[PDB]
């Protein structure tokens, strides 16, 4: 089930730069049985390159392919706004048609620190029987960010869920919402609730905390 | 012009059975290799099934014994019969044409198959109140099923700075969503902010006013 491994998992490059994705196979496939496909969010895949060095009909001359044996390379000579999407390599030599796990090409903006806000549960929600504390990280880059929950300085893990927005169209920023859901009793048993953000854009981890009922 | 239009996907309980259809335009289904390939939510592509020009059918191990591929030449349609559905089958499916026995050269638009053992439930809307310069507020739309949900601010009058987070599936089987917005803090007391949530599968519309707190 010849194993294709793409590299890297996420490639951060700005428009105009030269993109170089790699696809390494566990077993050799003949050079004319590796295809490179493009996929945009919310869109179907798009055959870019067949035979690992030949271009599909319609594909600009900035996309290119090379390689042989087990190692193949997809080269975007000059990046465009429209090219930033996910890319896959597929081998179709043997019977098991396998794909790569994907390689995302996204616009690199300068490292931006998240604006961290915290939202305690409202009185209506507390009357409903459960409390969800929200932690909002606004307009940050890259997408990689660590959000920790501390209830009375005790690290709570396994009861919070994160949600990341799509990359913004203009400034290419991210927004993350971490919701910590806990019972009304467990909410009223403590006072200090803190969201600690560890991000590459923060020299020191930023702690946004509140006190229950104040 | 080769166009593949897919339909038939929708919500269904586990153990159910669906019949995905894909109508072709510009080429013959009987003379081409016709494949179904699905994309799991937040995951790469895996080839599901294929039907040869000579009537030979092949399936992946994950769909063997449960999925059946077929083609109808009088109406040039491709049918994928899904039986014994589980949450693993939740994905966006694509019908594709195979040129040169392995190259997926033309795709469809994709149809969504969502497999969940819940019941249709309306959302509960809670506020996320603010509290220098920029102030962040929002709405928490919790415990609804199924997707989607349209959220606006001030009946659409406010669009700049709105971040609507993707709905995550809680352990209870229902969805939770957060819609936040950054505004001038000075306008927090001298302007009315309402989040408008519309959930058509249950026909529930909730207009929630977000006013500041202590």
């Amino acid at each position: 089930e010849i194993v294709l491994t793409q590299s890297p998992g996420t490639l951060s490059l700005s428009p105009g730069e030269r993109a170089t994705l790699s696809c390494r196979a566990s077993q050799s496939v003949s050079s004319s049985y590796l295809a490179w496909y493009q996929q945009k969010p919310g869109q179907a895949p798009r055959l870019l390159i067949y035979g690992a060095s030949s271009r599909a009909t319609g594909i600009p001359d900035r996309f290119s392919g090379s390689g042989s044996g087990t190692d193949f390379t997809l080269t975007i000579s000059r990046l465009e706004p429209e090219d930033f999407a996910v890319y896959y390599c597929q081998q179709y030599g043997s019977s098991p048609r396998t794909f790569g796990q994907g390689t995302k090409v996204e616009i690199k903006r300068t490292v931006a620190a998240p604006s961290v806000f915290i939202f305690p549960p409202s009185d209506e929600q507390l009357k409903s029987g459960t409390a969800s504390v929200v932690c909002l990280l606004n307009n940050f880059y890259p997408r990689e960010a660590k959000v920790q929950w501390k209830v009375d300085n005790a690290l709570q893990s396994g009861n919070s869920q994160e949600s990341v927005t799509e990359q913004d169209s203009k400034d290419s920023t991210y927004s993350l919402s971490s919701t910590l859901t806990l019972s009304k009793a467990d909410y009223e048993k403590h006072k200090v609730y803190a969201c600690e953000v560890t991000h590459q854009g923060l020299s020191s981890p930023v702690t946004k905390s509140f006190n229950r009922g104040e | 012009e080769v166009q593949l239009v897919e339909s038939g996907g929708g919500l269904i309980q586990p153990g159910g059975s669906l019949r995905l259809s894909c109508a072709a335009s510009g080429f013959t289904v009987s003379s081409n290799y016709m494949s179904w390939v699905r994309q799991a939510p937040g995951k790469g592509l895996e080839w599901v099934s294929v039907i040869y020009s000579g009537g030979s059918t092949f399936y992946a191990d994950s769909v063997k014994g449960r999925f059946t591929i077929s083609r109808d030449n009088s109406k040039n349609t491709l049918y994928l019969q899904m039986n014994s559905l589980r949450a693993e089958d939740t994905a966006v499916y694509y019908c594709a044409r195979d040129l040169g026995t392995g190259l997926f050269d033309y795709w469809g638009q994709g149809t969504l198959v969502t497999v969940s053992s819940a019941s249709t439930k309306g959302p509960s809307v809670f506020p996320l109140a603010p509290s220098g310069g920029t102030a962040a507020l929002g709405c928490l739309v919790k415990d609804y099923f199924p997707e989607p949900v349209t959220v606006s601010w001030n009946s659409g009058a406010l669009t700049s700075g709105v971040h609507t987070f993707p709905a995550v599936l809680q352990s209870s089987g229902l969805y939770s969503l957060s819609s936040v917005v950054t505004v001038p803090s000075s306008s927090l007391g001298t302007q009315t902010y309402i989040c408008n949530v519309n959930h058509k599968p249950s026909n529930t519309k909730v207009d929630k006013k977000v006013e500041p707190k202590s």
